[PDB]
């Protein structure tokens, strides 16, 4: 029967590995670097795009970094098309949440259930997982600004700063070197650009081939503002910190 | 079941509720607590149709309690009332809808202000001063529309409270053998146990 | 649920010493109108029953059907379809039996009213009786409709007990049964005077007898009744 | 509307000796005011030394014996050849009735035979499974007229001895098989008498440890 | 029928009536209306009779599961919430129950639960169930004490009863006795009315409005 | 791969036979049948000095004239007795009689088989079902992953399995005393066993008509070990 | 080889292999016999044990009042397969008033062994079965193979060393056929057919099973002291 | 439905999957269970190799079941909150129609029936968990510690370690742990637990969490300055 075509995708290896997972990770290595870094009045997500083409529209572009609600927002690493069923699926669970309890829903909740999803296609169903890495930017009155970061194996964990897609080991390690405690947003702006400008795989880091984010209690008196950087503001922002 | 009343006042919420339980020309029961804690901070009594109350407040318990345990947080009265309504709801649509009437009395710590919600089996939520349920309402709330005031002290309200269980006393047809009178504020819920 | 349309009156039998008899008219009646003239409701299955049906006929052309696939399906991989493993009454009997409960259970039942009459292997005589229902019963004599109040009474003077049927011959019995269709025909307002009639014997057989008519009637005293009570003329 | 019960008529009787059961039924078969039979058997051995009886509408009646006698055949299949004892099969016959609680069975049941001391039983059940072992029970038509004098001739209820002052009860003793089947035929006769569903002829089945017997007898035709 | 069952300084009492009914018809004068489910509990019957006996039997089955998969007796409590959880899944379908679950456990101590077929479920002290239910309560309200001896109370049970039998049309037969105790229940035996209406009114004095 | 349902060429079940290896691995559980009784004991086999004993549950009642031990992966156990146990009570609800021990071994027996692609793949335990009923009274069954049960005077199952079932034959009479038996269990337990017998890693149980399955404290077995260490240095 | 993965792939020649291997199964089993007269059925099983300690697999099973048979192979595929024979000569009982032939029994358990061999997940039964019965035509005797092959038999043996059995009943076959009104000397005549498998064994009391189905005899099994006879 | 069974026996009578779900285990962080004379103590390990963390937001090892019972783990994470998940439900559904907390036996009992079906059950993989399962049953005051594996298989230890090196931590457990005489403080008990850790962890900073359970629902999670104090106590006593 059909049984000579499985590959078997929900399967361990003799060392204990799911194999699938493993394979989706080393997928992931190859996408574009994604940074998050949490400041204490702010957070911070930087993307590079995945080599650029100069005829590619990219004031109209989404690749990187998408919304889920007003107060939450990811960053991608690996395919995109895998990234946007789950995304959907995120902003569907945070609307019940609302719809429910009236409440826009926790940080940790919307991730736990995404990362759940992801889980299940490690351990039944017989299905590939998602070949996507996400880190989860956002701020809920509980625990204020945090960042997460979710795998193909369903694993999530929450970070002060952290990379996700190429060059992670060299990112973090930058990151690792300069990041402080009472760091503020416009200090994260400048770390994320420079740990990039560093890692990236081309010749100069450039306004065309970035995507940027800011989560800030910026806007006017207790309420959290989402700033999704147009082409010009990415521009000004890389003039502004000394890299162009 | 019959007379369940809620009265919001300054720093806490007062739930009374009636302790018979009456099945035909036998009242069965004379010391009837027809409320459940949900969490620390918030309690619901409820009255409807036998059975139905009881296995809704449980139910509904049970998944607050659920929500604590995961979350290591307890959820606001204004969640927890939300997701009643939102369950009544639903209910008022099925095959046999649960027929059960219910107040939320809680205090949210985050506000540190006490929160009295009015819920009917229609799934019908209105965030009240004072509330009641059933034929209670008809003598209750415009005897509190007079004597009470938004500033009120716990005292001042279990006084305001006595007056309405004294009213009901005299002018409902049916002996409800008095209430069970509970209280939640900023220190969470307890039992007044001489009324 | 149902309500019957068109629909069959009595059907009527009885044992005699060799087999039995069966006999019903040929109206299909619609309400009040006797409206199909051509409508055979004894439907023999083989050569040694005869299943007699009243009440509703597109059921009754249901059960035909039925009737007609269980001898097809009887055949099937049986060298002995027509000879030891044949279909007997009694197994036709008990299979409509079964369907009649099963859809009286379901509240959407045949309404019909079936009496399965045939000789079994042994030569036994074999009458019984099934409604809408899933009731059976058997006896010397069974009727359906008008005819268990008329045709009964005049049929258990013949045959009144177990005992009674070797007395039986079958003039006597046939004589009975015409006899009875006769009266049927007097005093059911939905019979009609053509009838068909069915023997199946332990010796000679199935014989099957079409356009039956009654006759020998006594309608002359007729002329000598005027009014309704005073009236001279 | 579709009505999908009928009223067949009939009446059974079942009475306990020491080492013998009776259960005895009349072989009427009526609807409305029409016989439709005069011998239909409606008391059945379903073995193991039980008999059986589902009166009322007949169409259940068979289906529940049907039921009931096939049980019995899985029961020896499924618990190699076992013995079905008469508390077992009451039980058994308690779940079938109960299975069809929502559209139930339209039956008296009465079952007779032997308990495992090899004493005389009879069980009753009510149409949706409740049961009973008593001594003692009519069923079906004629029931209500047949019971209370079971109450006062096998149970001797109201009966004293004579001058005691009503104060000490004639004594209970097991009854005979000769002076059941007395009582039977008295019961089904006055039964015939007085009641227009009751008549034309007694079956009666006899349960002893040696097998089950059966006796036959005439009632009254009209 | 009419059930009661009391708690008092000695335990638990539980006494019955044997009477069944089809409309005013007696069906039975010997029915038993209390289900033995384990040595330390009982459930008691009124209302429809298979629906009641069907269902406690059965209840006694999943309480003999509880003490196979826990190695413990099960809740007088547990229980009581497994059979009114049951009939609260068929509400609205029509079973007629009115029953009490009577027991004795270590951590409990002597407790009763009523439980009826529209899902009601109370603890309590004192309960009488039934179309006689009234009449009961009448006389064992009136002479209730929790410090009543075993040999009072068991006497106070029987004479509700009979109160019960004696007014109610619908309960009679005899009265069956019951007493709970810390080592379990204990059974005091069958009393038909016949003789006990006549013993209690000459040796108590009672029934007067009765021809003696 | 290959189907989990396959015949090899030899005229059997890949996954059966695969499963009886299994059971082979597990720890030894012995069954004595007399007529006075039926005895089930079990080796516990720690695998730790510090796993509290008590807690390794390998004997286990179904009814209170049934029991049952186990030997193999014992967490596939824990349905097979789920199963007996409804299978029993329910019985009991049915026909308001105790079940008979062979029907409800047969009841245990009808799982096994329901495998492949029910669940993906057989049990891997043997049971020991214990029990008495009126008909045939003490019994001893096997009951395999084949879906076959055979009655035994007496068996042995595990990995001493072969060693003690050899010692069973030569032991074995029909006129066995209960007390004979408990002490046979454990001389042959402490045979096969690796590590040195006592109370608390092996456990014995019986069923009796009269006072139904029993598991016996470690007080009660330690002096049934205390006893038989004397007789055997008596001779 | 390459072919014998699952019952739905055919080899190169034809064959299906697990069919085949299903059949082996059988050849692994214990013996039993199966004979007929025009009045008489008879079935003869050598019962198989694991050791002294153990009781002696039963291998023969009732299906009706008028029929059974008995078993070489897996046991628990004939427990499926008797008890689907049970249902279905119940099923003609309860609806047609009728006792199911023995050949259409036969046709019944053709068909749902098929079923098995055709579809992928499934497996062929690993069991034969020898049908006996007594209906309206007479005696009858058939023989079940899981690759679904039924046939109808005057005497035959399945399992180890059947092919013994199986030459002395094709020489016997005039003898036995004719013992009609006379149950004991046909059984006789069964013990003897059987006789010719054994090897080193001989029959003993709990070792032998005997069935019998006739004319005015229901299907009955003998086992233990009532088989002492025919020793 | 994906129907394939993975999880299936070898010709020497091992199931693979099952086999290999314990070696996920094997890799996982070390966690260790300890229990006294009045409570019990679950300590876990966390790898050093991840700086830049947020301890506040990230998951954290031990687990509440309800407010009397406590679940830690070892192996893949994501499949632990799967267990606990049900594990959380199951105990709502106890108290709701039994009217009577969990066990900490039962919950065990429960939680190790999962693993148990995920290993014959078509189109799923056994869980890559072991669990440490701990508290105090109603109105009780003996303390339970429970193991669970992914085989099914569950058992009641006096201590126990599961995770990588867990062979060396439960070498010391076994030597320095009496049964006669358990921990009779939780000050004892949480040292014996620290004590058990360092001999693998590497550093007793953030490395290390420790979690008390006590009789009546009292459960209380160690700050790291609470816990370094341990480490800091321990360390001067080894140098003699
Ligand atoms: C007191 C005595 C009165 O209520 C008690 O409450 C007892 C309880 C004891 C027996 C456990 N209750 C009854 O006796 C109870 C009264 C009752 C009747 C019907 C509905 C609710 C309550 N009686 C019964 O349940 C009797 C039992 C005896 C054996 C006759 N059963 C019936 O009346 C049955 C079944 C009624 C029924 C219930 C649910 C669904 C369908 C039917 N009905 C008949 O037997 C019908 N009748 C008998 C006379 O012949 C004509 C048909």
């Amino acid at each position: 029967g059909s049984r000579r075509y499985d590959s078997r995708t929900t399967i361990f290896s003799p060392e204990g590995r799911l194999y699938q997972v493993e394979y989706a990770l080393e997928s992931i290595s190859h996408a574009g670097t994604a940074i998050g870094i949490m400041a204490s009045d702010g957070i911070v997500l930087a993307a590079e795009r995945k080599v650029t083409s100069t005829l590619l529209e990219q004031d109209t572009s989404t690749e990187k970094l998408y919304k889920l609600n007003d107060k939450i927002a990811v960053a991608v690493a690996g395919l995109t098309a895998d990234a946007e069923i789950l995304i959907n699926t995120a902003r569907i669970h945070a609307q019940n949440y609302l719809k429910t309890y009236n409440e826009d829903i926790p940080v940790e909740i919307l991730v736990r259930r995404l990362s759940d999803i992801k889980q299940g296609y490690t351990q039944h169903g017989g299905l590939r997982p998602f070949g996507v890495s996400f880190i989860y930017a956002g701020y809920d009155d509980r625990y204020g600004y945090q960042l997460y970061t979710s795998n193909p194996s369903g694993n999530y964990t929450g970070w002060k700063a952290i990379s996700v897609g190429a060059n992670t080991s060299a990112a973090q390690t930058l990151l690792q070197m300069d990041y402080k405690d009472d760091m503020k947003v416009d200090d994260a702006i400048e770390l994320a650009l420079k740990t990039l400008s560093k890692t990236t795989d081309s010749s100069a880091l450039t306004y065309d081939r970035l995507e940027f984010a800011t989560i800030r209690k910026g806007a006017n008196d207790g309420e959290v503002y989402q700033k999704i950087f147009k082409p010009q503001e990415i521009k000004d922002i890389l003039v502004k910190t000394g890299i162009t | 079941m019959d007379i369940i009343l809620g009265i919001r006042v300054q720093d806490s919420v007062i739930l009374a509720s009636s302790k018979a339980v009456t099945r035909g020309i036998s009242v069965l029961k004379d010391s009837d607590d027809k409320t459940r804690q949900l969490s620390p901070h918030t309690l619901m009594s409820f009255a409807g149709e036998a059975g139905d109350t009881v296995q809704f407040a449980e139910y509904i318990q049970a998944n607050i309690q659920l929500y604590s345990i995961r979350e290591d947080y307890e959820l606001s009265p204004q969640a927890v009332s939300s997701f009643v309504r939102q369950e009544l709801a639903k209910s008022i649509r099925s095959r046999r809808p649960y027929q059960v009437n219910v107040l939320i009395g809680g205090y949210d710590k985050k506000k540190n202000k006490p929160e009295l919600y009015q819920i009917d089996y229609l799934g019908t939520k209105v965030e009240l001063p004072y509330g009641a349920h059933g034929y209670s309402g008809f003598y209750t709330f415009s005897l509190l529309d007079h004597h009470y005031r938004p500033d009120m002290t716990t005292e001042e309200g279990l006084d305001l409270l006595k007056l309405c269980v004294q009213e009901l006393e005299k002018r409902m047809p049916m002996d409800f053998k008095g209430v069970i009178v509970k209280i939640v504020d900023k220190d969470g819920i307890r039992q007044v146990d001489d009324f | 649920t149902q309500q019957p349309i068109v629909t069959g009156t009595s059907v009527i039998s009885m044992k005699y010493d060799n087999g039995v008899i069966i006999a019903a008219d040929n109206l299909g009646s619609y309400g009040s109108l006797l409206r199909f003239n051509g409508v055979e409701r004894l439907i023999p299955v083989g050569d040694n029953t005869v299943v007699g049906i009243s009440g509703d006929i597109s059921d009754m052309q249901h059960i035909e059907r039925l009737l007609k696939d269980l001898v097809t399906e009887n055949a099937y991989d049986n060298p002995l379809a027509d000879a030891e493993e044949a279909l007997e009454p009694s197994y036709i009997f008990e299979y409509l039996a079964t369907v009649m409960y099963q859809r009286r259970s379901k509240m959407n039942p045949l309404w019909n009213a079936i009496i399965v009459a045939g000789v079994q292997s042994n030569g036994d005589q074999f009458l019984r009786y099934v409604n809408l229902l899933g009731v059976t019963y058997s006896s010397p004599t069974l009727a359906t409709g008008f005819g268990a109040h008329m045709a009964n009474p005049l049929l258990r003077k013949v045959v009144d007990r177990e005992s009674d049927i070797p007395k039986t011959t079958v003039q006597v019995a046939e004589e009975a049964i015409v006899n009875a269709m006769r009266v049927l025909y007097y005093r059911d307002a939905r019979s009609s005077r053509n009838f068909s009639l069915a023997i199946i014997d332990k010796n000679t057989g199935l014989t099957f007898k079409k356009n039956l008519q009654v006759e020998n009637m006594k309608w002359d005293f007729a002329k000598d009744i005027k009014g309704y009570g005073t009236q001279k003329i | 509307q579709f009505n999908p019960y009928g009223d067949n008529g009939g009446t059974i009787l079942g009475i306990a000796g020491e080492d013998f059961a009776v259960l005895a039924g009349d072989t009427r078969n009526i609807t409305d005011y029409s016989i439709n039979s005069r011998y239909e058997p409606k008391v059945f051995d379903c073995g193991d030394n039980i008999v059986m009886s589902a009166n009322g509408f007949a169409a259940d009646g068979d289906a529940l014996v049907k039921r009931f006698k096939n049980s019995v055949k899985w029961y020896h299949f499924d618990h190699n050849d076992k013995k079905l004892s008469i508390n077992s099969a009451a039980r058994n016959i308690q779940h079938l009735l109960y299975g069809k609680r929502f559209f139930p069975y339209y039956v008296h049941t009465i079952i007779a035979g032997l308990d495992e001391d090899g004493k005389g039983a009879v069980y009753s059940f009510d149409p949706v499974g409740s049961y009973e072992r008593e001594q003692c029970r009519a069923g079906g038509a004629a029931a209500s007229l047949i019971m209370p004098f079971l109450d006062n001739q096998v149970n001797f209820k109201n009966q004293y001895e004579p001058g005691t002052n009503g104060k000490v009860k004639k004594p209970l003793k097991y009854l005979s098989v000769e002076e059941v089947i007395k009582l039977v035929r008295d019961s089904f006769t006055s039964a015939t008498e007085r009641h227009i569903q009751v008549g034309d002829g007694l079956e009666i089945l006899i349960v002893t440890k040696d097998g089950v017997r059966k006796e036959f007898y005439e009632l009254k035709r009209d | 029928t009419t059930t009661l069952a009391f708690r008092f300084q000695g335990g638990i009492i539980v006494a019955v009536d044997s009477r069944a009914t089809a409309g005013n018809w007696v069906a039975s004068q010997t029915v038993k209306k209390v289900i033995e489910i384990n040595p330390f509990l009982l459930g008691t019957m009124a209302g429809g009779a298979v629906d009641c006996q069907f269902w406690e039997t059965w209840l006694g089955s999943q309480c003999r599961l509880h003490e196979l998969r826990e190695k413990e007796r099960i809740s007088v409590a547990a229980a009581s919430k497994i059979l009114s959880n049951l009939v609260y899944q068929y509400k609205g379908a029509g079973l007629s129950m009115g029953t009490m679950i009577c027991g004795y456990t270590r951590k409990e101590g002597p407790t009763i639960y009523y439980v009826d077929s529209d899902g009601t479920r109370l603890k309590g002290d004192i309960f009488c169930v039934g179309s006689g239910q009234t009449f009961a309560y009448g006389v064992l309200d009136s002479n209730y004490k929790w410090d009543l001896s075993v040999e009072d109370a068991l006497y106070l049970g029987k004479r509700s009863i009979l109160a019960a039998a004696h007014r109610d049309a619908y309960s009679g037969g005899s009265v069956n006795l019951y007493h709970v105790t810390e080592d379990g229940w204990i059974y005091h035996g069958n009393h038909d009315v016949g003789e006990l209406f006549w013993k209690v009114k000459e040796e108590e004095g009672s029934f007067n409005n009765v021809i003696g | 791969d290959r189907g989990v349902s396959t015949f090899s060429p030899e005229g059997r079940l890949f996954q059966v036979e695969y499963s009886l290896e299994a059971i082979k691995l597990g720890s030894t559980a012995i069954g004595i049948a007399t007529k006075e009784g039926v005895v089930l004991g079990v080796e516990k086999r720690a695998t730790s000095p510090l796993l509290e004993s008590d807690s390794i549950e390998k004997i286990v009642e179904i009814d209170r004239h049934i029991g049952c031990a186990m030997s193999g992966l014992t967490a596939d156990a824990r349905s097979m007795i789920e199963h007996a146990r409804t299978a029993a009570v329910t019985h009991n609800l049915y026909y308001d009689e105790d079940i008979n021990v062979e029907s409800l071994t047969q009841s245990v027996c009808d799982l096994a088989l329901r495998f492949g692609e029910l669940m993906s793949r057989p049990f891997g335990v043997a049971l020991l079902i214990a029990g008495h009923d009126a008909d045939d009274g003490y019994q001893l069954f096997h009951a395999e992953p084949s879906g076959t049960f055979y009655r035994y005077n007496a068996k042995a199952i595990g990995s001493g399995s072969e060693g003690a079932q050899a010692e069973l034959l030569n032991e074995w009479h029909s006129s066995l005393t209960l007390k004979e038996a408990e002490l046979l269990v454990l001389k042959i337990l402490k045979q096969v066993m690796e590590e040195k017998l006592d109370e608390n890693n092996a456990q014995l149980s019986c069923i009796t008509k009269q006072d139904g399955f029993k598991i016996y404290d470690n007080e009660k077995t330690a002096e049934l070990i205390k006893e038989l260490k004397e007789k055997e240095a008596a001779e | 080889n390459n072919y014998d993965g699952d019952t739905v792939t055919f080899s190169p020649t034809g064959r299906l292999f697990q069919v085949e291997y299903a059949l082996e199964a059988i050849k692994q089993g214990s013996v039993t016999v199966g004979l007929r007269s025009n009045t008489h059925a008879v079935l003869v099983a050598l019962k198989r044990n694991a050791d002294e300690l153990s009781s002696y697999q039963k291998k023969i099973i009732k299906c009706d009042e008028h029929m059974g048979l008995s078993l070489a192979g897996l046991a628990p595929d004939a427990r499926v397969l008797s008890n689907y024979l049970r249902q279905q000569c119940n099923y003609s009982s309860l609806v047609f008033n009728r006792k199911l032939a023995v050949e259409r029994a036969g046709h019944l358990l053709c068909d749902k062994a098929q079923k098995n061999t055709q579809s992928y997940g499934g497996r062929p039964y690993g069991v034969g079965l020898l049908i006996i019965g007594y209906d309206k035509s007479g005696a009858h005797l058939l023989e079940f193979q899981p690759s679904g092959n039924v046939t109808e038999l005057y005497g035959t043996a399945i399992g180890a060393r059947s092919q013994g059995a199986k030459t002395y009943l094709e020489r016997t076959l005039d003898t036995f056929i004719k013992i009609d009104g006379n149950p004991d000397e046909l059984i006789k005549a069964g013990v003897e057919a059987i006789s010719q498998s054994l090897r080193d064994e001989s029959l003993t009391v709990d070792n032998l099973s005997i069935a019998i189905v006739g004319k005015d005899t229901p299907f009955t099994i003998y086992d233990g002291e009532a088989v002492a006879k025919y020793i | 439905g994906y129907d394939r069974a993975l999880s299936i026996f070898s010709p020497d009578g091992h199931i693979f999957q099952v086999e290999y779900a314990l070696e996920a285990v094997k890799r996982g962080t070390c966690a260790v269970g300890v229990k006294g004379k009045n409570c019990v103590v679950l300590g876990c390990e966390r790898r050093s190799t991840l700086k830049l963390q947020d301890t506040r937001i990230t998951p954290s090892k031990v687990s509440k079941i309800d407010s009397h019972v406590v679940l830690s783990f070892s192996g893949l994470n994501a499949d632990s909150r799967i267990l606990i998940e049900k594990a959380r439900v199951e105990a709502q559904s106890h108290r709701l129609t039994l009217e009577d907390p969990v066990t900490v036996e039962y919950l065990t009992r429960y939680v190790a029936g999962v693993q148990q079906r995920y290993t014959q059950s078509g189109g799923v993989r056994p869980f890559g968990v072991s669990t440490l399962i701990a508290g105090f049953d109603p109105r009780d005051d003996e303390p339970k510690l429970y193991q669970t594996e992914p085989s099914g298989i569950y058992s009641s230890w006096s201590a126990q370690t599961i995770g990588r090196n867990s062979k060396t931590v439960r070498e010391f457990l076994e030597k320095n742990y009496d049964r006669k005489e358990p921990p009779a403080t939780v000050e004892e008990c949480v040292k014996l637990t620290v004590r058990s850790l360092l001999e693998v962890v590497q550093t007793g900073a953030k490395n290390i969490e420790i979690t008390v359970v006590k009789p009546d629902s009292d459960i209380v999670a160690l700050s790291s300055e609470e816990i370094n104090q341990y480490v800091t106590q321990i360390e001067q006593e080894k140098q003699e």
